[PDB]
């Protein structure tokens, strides 16, 4: 189990950490967050009591090196750092655990839900859609544009998701644009699958860190990504069982995760009641279905 | 975006462009089966392509062996419109190819946008009008031409005759669609007005009769009279 000291708290903040949240007063004495589960990425997330603007946050793997966080007076947000003196760390994080200044990792002990969602996510896939090489951890916030946003602006902050276009000359072969517009599986499995994921885990793993970044920053280009990914797969003819089986099981704990109370905001009803009413998928996603329409009726 | 009737003087500009409808492209007759079901049997069809500044009209006429097992018809057609058109465009010199394409019917649009990504600098636009231009079957020698054909063909027109050497092409468009929406709405008595004098006729080279000035306002205004006068029976005013 790992930990992330906080060097103070002089700001009072919400402070998240992948689905639980906690509230932390200005000046409290709070140092971080111990026993964080070690083999998943993890997400931590701030959101200010006093300007609710720009959630923000930091995904990190506790295997790749030793983070915590600082807060800058002058930038004015709690800013993700790595020590590279282990003997220190290990010493610091020891005297804060001595005096019960750290919040722990609360995981119930049946509980899968952190696995469940991060299941593809790796976070060296992470750095390659959140470019900032210098770090180890990945800054993600509120306000950053994809990629596709901007050629629809500065390219150093922008989410480099996969570009996805149905209109596109990517998406259509010459000579087949009745066939490839209706059924979009030569776009999914030749050109996406084969050519740029080259696997389904890794197509997985960014829909899954769209739907996380649209849940957790309300990041607007995150949930286009994640719906758009959703959307290339049911509008296929021709996608493998055990991609579709896959995606089930993936769909299925986001929608149990998210906040109802964000529904109105989180999903698009053009694409939920297409991909699971009209389209060539709508009866492969059995579970998924059965949540949407007991949890999110009113959508459908 | 749409087109619509503020921009209506868009049309007669000198950027090229073109109206294509599909309207008569998959046509049917309906009928019952020995066992008294209901089948349909296909008749030739057209899109009608045209340039409403010039009134240049391409017809290209789609035979009933496109649709031999094929289906969804209705669906095809409007991806085989679509097909038609984007090599139709493909054909035309550069400097012919239109700029704008605007298309009668929305459903045309995601057809023609996915034929057309090779000419991303072509604006595929829907059209608030509605243009009366199914009722093109009604002019004698399109149909005639259409109905006669044995294998896809494309026939050019120009569908104002000669009258722009006489009017602008916003009044041309105007007397064709006047022209069109009285066929559309009672075939025979407007084939009347056209041709009740048998001293006007058309020539072979033309689609409608040479009528002078004075005989066009004449019937212009007959064609509107028609108009109002179905629309009294239509709607019991
Ligand atoms: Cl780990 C060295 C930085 N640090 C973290 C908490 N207090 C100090
Ligand atoms: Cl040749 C009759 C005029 N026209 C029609 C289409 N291209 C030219």
């Amino acid at each position: 189990m790992n930990t992330v000291p906080f060097t103070s708290a002089p700001i009072e903040v919400t402070i998240g950490i992948d689905q639980y949240s906690f509230n932390v007063k200005e000046n409290q004495p709070f140092h971080g967050i111990k026993d964080i589960p070690i083999g998943h990425v993890h997400v931590i997330h701030f959101q200010h009591a006093d300007n609710s603007s720009m959630r923000y946050g930091y995904w990190f793997d506790c295997r790749m090196g030793n983070f915590y966080i600082q807060y800058d007076p002058k930038d004015g947000l709690y800013k993700m750092m790595e020590e590279r003196d282990g003997a220190k760390f290990e010493n610091i994080v020891h005297n804060f655990k001595e005096r019960q200044m750290m919040v722990s990792y609360p995981k119930i002990d049946e509980d899968d839900t952190w696995y469940n969602l991060t299941e593809f996510v790796q976070m060296d896939k992470i750095r390659k859609i959140v470019r900032k090489d210098e770090n180890q951890f990945s800054y993600v916030d509120s306000s950053m544009t994809t990629v596709q946003e901007n050629e629809l602006s500065d390219p150093a902050h922008s989410l480099n998701y996969t570009v996805i276009n149905f209109k596109s000359r990517e998406a259509i072969r010459p000579g087949h644009e009745m066939e490839d517009f209706l059924d979009k599986s030569y776009y999914l499995n030749t050109v996406m699958l084969q050519g740029i994921f080259k696997n389904s885990s890794n197509y997985f793993g960014e829909l899954q860190f769209a739907f996380l970044n649209a849940m957790f920053f309300g990041n607007y280009g995150s949930s286009l990504q994640w719906h758009a990914m959703i959307e290339l797969i049911c509008s296929s003819a021709t996608v493998p069982k055990h991609m579709l089986d896959k995606l089930d099981e993936i769909l299925y704990y986001q929608i149990k995760t998210l906040p109802e109370q964000y529904s109105d905001i989180l999903l698009n009803e053009r694409v939920w009641n297409i991909c699971l009413y009209s389209s060539f998928q709508k009866n492969s996603l059995h579970n998924t279905e059965k949540i949407m329409e007991n949890k999110y009726p009113e959508l459908l | 975006g749409a087109m619509n009737s503020s921009n209506y003087a868009e049309l007669f500009n000198n950027d090229i462009k073109l109206f294509v409808d599909d309207t008569n492209v998959y046509r049917v007759t309906v009928h019952k089966t020995f066992e008294g079901n209901v089948a349909t049997k296909a008749i030739n069809g057209c899109i009608f392509t045209l340039n409403p500044k010039t009134g240049h009209l391409f017809l290209k006429i789609i035979h009933t062996s496109v649709w031999a097992g094929q289906k969804r018809l209705s669906q095809l057609a409007k991806w085989k419109t679509a097909e038609e058109v984007s090599a139709l465009v493909r054909s035309l010199p550069k400097e012919e190819q239109p700029k704008q394409i605007i298309v009668t019917r929305k459903a045309m649009l995601d057809p023609l946008e996915v034929h057309m990504l090779d000419f991303p600098n072509i604006a595929i636009r829907p059209t608030e009008l509605r243009l009366p231009f199914s009722a093109a079957m009604s002019i004698d020698k399109l149909s005639d031409v259409v109905m006669k054909a044995t294998e896809p063909q494309m026939v050019l027109f120009n569908i104002y005759d000669d009258w722009l050497d006489r009017i602008s092409s916003y009044t041309a468009f105007s007397r064709l669609t006047l022209l069109l929406r009285a066929l559309k709405t009672n075939e025979e008595s407007a084939k009347m007005i056209l041709l009740s004098d048998p001293t006007i006729t058309i020539k072979s080279y033309h689609l409608w009769p040479s009528f002078t000035d004075e005989q066009w306002i004449t019937i212009e205004s007959q064609m509107r009279d028609l108009i109002l006068t179905e629309y009294g029976r239509k709607y019991n005013v």
